[PDB]
C-alpha cells in the first residue's frame, strides 16, 4: 500500500507538471495561429487587388495595341 | 514630431499648387487638353500630400485629402483606384470622426458591388457593422449589416462567414430577447457543425444556447426540445450542458430557489461564466 | 370539421383549468363543442371546448395538466378539428379512474 | 496523515478537471480558425492560379504582336 | 479487494503516462513546423509586393509612353 | 426588396441587350468587317449581366448566361476564360441544376487537363464527387472520381491527398463492397506509416479495420491476418484493440454470443462507436450460429 | 485503358506530326528565313507531347519529350522555360530510372545558380540528396547536398531549414561512427535553442544525442560534458534523461551490465525508442 500511495503521489505531481506545461504549450499554439491567420487575411487581399489591377492592366494594353 | 509638421505644413503646399493645377484645367488646359497625364499626377500629388498629412498625424486632414483625390480621381476611369483611395478615407477617419467614413465606405460598397466583388463588399459591410456597435449604440444597423455580409458570403459558399455573423446576430438577438431567431440560427449552426468531424465536438454549446432560448418562452416545450436534442446527437445529454438544464427544469417544477441558486453557484465553482448567460439566467429565473 | 391550424396557450382561469375542457375564443369556436387535437398523424386527443372571452383568436388555450396530458406547449402551433361523440355507444356507463393525491 | 492526502487528491483532481475543460474549450475554437484558414488559403490558391494562367497568355500574345 | 484497487491505479499510471508523453512530443514537432511556413509567408508577401509595384509601374509607363506617341 | 426586382428587371434589358448586340456584329461583320472588338464587347455584357443577374438573388439564369458568354469566347480561341466561366456556370448551377454543373465541369476538366494542369483536374473530380455523393444516393462513379483525383495526386507525387482519396475509397468500398480492396489499402496506408514523423500512433486503428474486414471474410483468414499484423507491427501488440479482437475471435470460435455481447458493450461504453465498426461487429454476430 | 490506349495513339501522332514539324521547319527556315515562329511551334508541340505521354502513364518517354523541350528551347536563347521542361523531365523520371531525372535536376540547379537565385538551388539540391537516400545508398552524396543546402539557407537568413538539414547531417554523421562533427552540430543547434520561447522545449533533446554521442568516445568527457550542459541549462535536470544518463555512467563504471540491460529495459516500456538510439544504447553496452 506505501508504494502504490508513493507512487501514485508520483503520478499525480507529473500529471501536475506535464498538464500545465500542456497548458502553455497550448496558449502559444493559439496565438502563433491567430497570428497566421491575420496575416494571410492580408496577403489574401492584396492578392484579390493584384489580380484586378492586372487584369484591368492586360485589357487596357491589348485595346491601346488594338487602336494602333 | 513638429519636423513632420513642417513638411505637413509643405504638403498643405503641395495641396495649394494642385489648386494651381484645377486653375490650369480651368483656363490653361484648352490648349493643354492633351494633359490627362497631369490631371493624374495632380490626383498623385493628392495623394502623397494626403500621405504626409497621415505622418503629421492629422487625421481629418490626411481623410479629407484622400477622399478628395478620390473624387478628382473618378473621372469615369481608373474606378478601382478611386474605390481604394476612398477606403483609405474611411481608414483615416475611422479615429476621430468616423462620421464620413461611413459614408466613403458605403460608396466603396456600392463601387465594388457594381463592379461584382462580393467578398469585399461583405468584408467592408462587417467593418461598418463593427464601426457602429463600437462607436455607436445602434445594433440594427451592425445586424442588418452583418446578415448582408453573411448573405454575400454564403452566396460564394464561403459557409464559415456567414455561419459566424449568424451566430453573432443570434447571440445579440437572444440579449436583445428575439428568442426565435436565436433558437432558429442555434439550431441552424448545431446540426451544421454535427455535419463534418472537424466542429462535432462543438454541437454541445450551440445545443445549449438553443435549448435555453426555447427553455425561455415556453417552459413546457423544453423538456421536448431537449429530448428532441438529445436523441438527435445521442451524445448530449452525456455534455454537462444537458445535465445542467434538466437539473434547472425539473427543479422549476417546483418553486424552490434554493434548488437552482445551488446548481448554478456548482456550475459557476467548475467554470465562470459569462455576461451573457449570467443576465440570461437572472432574467428567465425571475419568473 | 374538417380541421384548421391553431396555436396551444395556456389556460386563462383556475377554475377553467380544473373543468377539463379545452378553452378556445368565441370568434373560432363554442361552449361544448368537442374537437380533436392533432399534432402529429399518430397522435390525437379528444377535447371538449369552453369558451373564454381572453381566448385570441387564431389559438387554443389549455391548462398545465391538460398540456401534460396532451403532449401540447404555448407556442406551438396545433390542427383542431371538429369531435362527433357516437351517443349510443361512446356514452360512459362505468368508468375505472385511478385516484391520487397530486400534492405530497 | 493519509485523509489529508486523499482530501489533497481530491482538490488536485479538481484542478486537473478545471485545466482540462480549458484546454478543450480553446481546442475547439482553435479548430474554427483552422478551418477559417483553410478556407482562405484555397481561395488565395485558386486567385494565384487564375491570375498565372492570364499573365502568361497576355505575356506571350504581346510579344508575339511585337514581332 | 486492494487487488482491484492496484490494477485499476497501475491501468490509470500506464495510460496517464503513455498518453500524456504522446502529446507532448507531438505538439513540439508540428510547432517547430508552423514558423517554416510563417516565413514562407513572408517570401510570399515581400516576393508578391514587388510583383504588384513592377506590374503598376510598367502598365503606367506603358501608357505615358503610348499617350507620347500619338 | 426594390434592388432585388431592378437587379432581375436590368439584367433582363441586359441580356436582350446583349443579343441584339451579337446579331448586329454578325450583321457588321459583313457589312464593315470591323473585326472581332464587337465580339469581346458581347461576350463582356453578357457576363456583367450574368454577374449581376447572379447578385439579383436568381441563379438558372445567371448561369445560363455564363455559360453562352463562355461559348461564345471559346468560339475566339480563349479556352482558360472560358474554362473558369464554365466553372463559375457550373457552381452556379450546383443549386439549381446538377446535370447541368456536372456536365460543365466535365468540360472544364477535359480542357484544363489538356492544357497541362493536373492538380485543378483533380480538385474538380473532387468537387464531383462530392456534389454526387451529398445529394444523389450514389457511390460507384463517387469512387470512380475519387480514384481518378488520387491518381492525378500521385501523378505530381501529391502523397497526403491521394491517401486521404484512397482511405475514403476503400472506406465506402468496406462499407458496400467486398473487402479485399479495403484490406488491401488499409494494410497498405497503416505498413506505410510506421516512420510517419507525425502518425506514429495510429497505424494500429488501420490494420484494426484490416483485420476486422478479415474477419467479415472468416474467422481463419482472420486469426491468420491478426497475427501478421500481431508480428509485423510490434506496438499493436501492447494495444488495445489487439486485446479486444483477440477476446472476440476466441469467443465467437468457442460459439458463446454472450462474452461476444459483453465485449462489445464495454468497447462502447469505454470508447465511443464510430458507426462502421458497429456494423461489421453486427454482421459478425448475425453469423454466430 | 481505353482512355491511355487513345491517349498513347494521339501522343504518337503528335510525335511524329512533331518530327515532320521540327524537319520542315528547319528547311524551310535555310530556305525561305521564316523567323522561329516555326521552332517555338515545335517546342509547344514536344511540351504538350509529353503532357499527353505523362497523361497515358508512360514516364521515361515524357521525360525524354519534356528534355527535347528544354534543349530546344534553351537553343532558342531562353531559359526559364528550358529549366522548366528540364525539372519536369526530372519528375518524371523521379521514378523508374531518377539518374537521368539526378543528371538534369542538377543542369537545373547550375542554370539556377547562374541566374542568382537561391532558394530554388538549395530546395534542388535536398530533393537530389532525398533522392539519393531513397533510391540509392550513397549516402555521401546525401550528405553533400544537405550540406549546399544547410549553407545556402544559413546565408539567406533562414535559420529553420539550415537547422533542419544540419539536424540531419549530424544523425547521418553520428550514424556512421563520426561523432565530433555530430558533437558539434548537436551541441550548436542546442545553444541556438536556449532562448527561443518556442523551442527552449526542445532545446533538451539536441543536448541529450550530443551526450549520448559524445559517451561513445569515453566516459570521463561523457560526465564533464553532461555536467556542462546541466550548468549550462540548469532544468535540464528536471527531465528523466539527466538521471537515465547518470544511472547508465554508474553502471557501466562498476561493471553492472544486467543492471543497465534492466534500466534500459524500463525506459523502452515507459517510452518506446528507436532503431537509432537503441543501436547506440547497444553499441554502448558493448564496452
Amino acid at each position: 500500500a506505501l508504494s502504490e500511495i508513493e507512487t501514485r503521489h508520483s503520478e499525480i505531481i507529473k500529471l501536475e507538471n506535464s498538464i500545465r506545461e500542456l497548458h502553455d504549450m497550448f496558449m502559444d499554439m493559439a496565438m502563433l495561429v491567430e497570428s497566421q491567420g491575420e496575416m494571410i487575411d492580408r496577403i489574401e487581399y492584396n492578392v484579390e487587388h493584384a489580380v484586378d489591377y492586372v487584369e484591368r492592366a492586360v485589357s487596357d494594353t491589348k485595346k491601346a495595341v488594338k487602336y494602333q | 514630431g513638429m519636423d513632420t509638421s513642417g513638411k505637413q505644413a509643405e504638403a498643405m503646399a503641395l495641396l495649394a499648387e494642385a489648386e494651381r493645377k484645377v486653375k490650369n484645367s480651368q483656363s490653361f488646359f484648352s490648349g493643354l487638353f492633351g494633359g490627362s497625364s497631369k490631371i493624374e499626377e495632380a490626383c498623385e500629388i493628392y495623394a502623397r500630400a494626403a500621405n504626409m498629412f497621415k505622418m503629421a498625424k492629422n487625421w481629418s486632414a490626411a481623410g479629407n485629402a484622400f477622399c478628395q483625390a478620390a473624387q478628382l480621381h473618378l473621372q469615369l476611369q481608373s474606378k478601382h483606384d478611386a474605390a481604394t483611395c476612398f477606403v483609405d478615407a474611411g481608414n483615416a477617419f475611422k479615429k476621430a470622426d468616423p462620421q464620413e467614413a461611413i459614408n466613403c465606405l458605403m460608396r466603396a460598397i456600392e463601387i465594388y458591388t457594381d463592379m461584382g466583388r462580393f467578398t469585399i463588399a461583405a468584408k467592408h459591410h462587417i467593418s461598418i457593422a463593427e464601426i457602429y456597435e463600437t462607436e455607436l449604440v445602434d445594433v440594427e444597423k451592425a445586424i442588418a449589416h452583418y446578415e448582408q455580409s453573411a448573405d454575400y458570403y454564403k452566396g460564394e459558399e464561403s459557409n464559415s462567414s456567414a455561419n459566424k455573423c449568424l451566430l453573432k446576430v443570434a447571440g445579440y438577438a437572444a440579449q436583445l430577447e428575439q428568442y426565435q431567431k436565436a433558437i432558429d440560427i442555434y439550431e441552424q449552426v448545431g446540426t451544421s457543425a454535427m455535419d463534418s468531424p472537424l466542429l462535432k465536438y462543438s454541437a454541445k454549446d450551440y445545443f445549449f444556447k438553443a435549448a435555453l432560448c426555447h427553455f425561455c418562452i415556453d417552459m413546457l416545450n423544453a423538456k421536448l426540445a431537449v429530448q428532441k436534442y438529445e436523441e438527435l446527437f445521442p451524445a448530449f445529454s452525456d455534455s454537462r450542458e444537458c445535465k445542467l438544464m434538466k437539473k434547472l427544469l425539473e427543479a422549476h417544477e417546483e418553486q424552490n430557489v434554493d434548488s437552482y441558486t445551488e446548481s448554478v453557484k456548482e456550475y459557476d465553482s467548475i467554470s465562470r461564466l459569462d455576461q451573457w448567460l449570467t443576465t440570461m439566467l437572472l432574467r428567465i429565473k425571475k419568473t | 370539421m374538417a380541421g384548421r391550424s391553431m396555436q396551444a396557450a395556456r389556460c386563462p382561469t383556475d377554475e377553467l383549468s380544473l373543468s377539463n375542457c379545452a378553452v378556445v375564443s368565441e370568434k373560432d369556436y363554442q361552449s361544448g363543442q368537442h374537437v380533436i387535437v392533432r399534432t402529429s398523424p399518430n397522435h390525437k386527443y379528444i377535447f371538449t371546448l369552453r369558451t373564454h372571452p381572453s381566448v385570441v383568436p387564431g389559438s387554443v388555450a389549455f391548462s398545465l395538466p391538460q398540456r401534460k396530458w396532451a403532449g401540447l406547449s404555448i407556442g406551438q402551433e396545433i390542427e383542431v378539428a371538429l369531435y362527433s361523440f357516437d351517443k349510443a355507444k361512446q356514452c360512459i356507463g362505468t368508468m375505472t379512474i385511478e385516484i391520487d393525491f397530486l400534492q405530497k | 496523515r493519509a485523509d489529508q492526502l486523499a482530501d489533497e487528491s481530491l482538490e488536485s483532481t479538481r484542478r486537473m478537471l478545471q485545466l482540462v475543460e480549458e484546454s478543450k474549450d480553446a481546442g475547439i475554437r482553435t479548430l474554427v480558425m483552422l478551418d477559417e484558414q483553410g478556407e482562405q488559403l484555397e481561395r488565395i490558391e485558386e486567385g494565384m492560379d487564375q491570375i498565372n494562367k492570364d499573365m502568361k497568355e497576355a505575356e506571350k500574345n504581346l510579344t508575339d504582336l511585337g514581332k
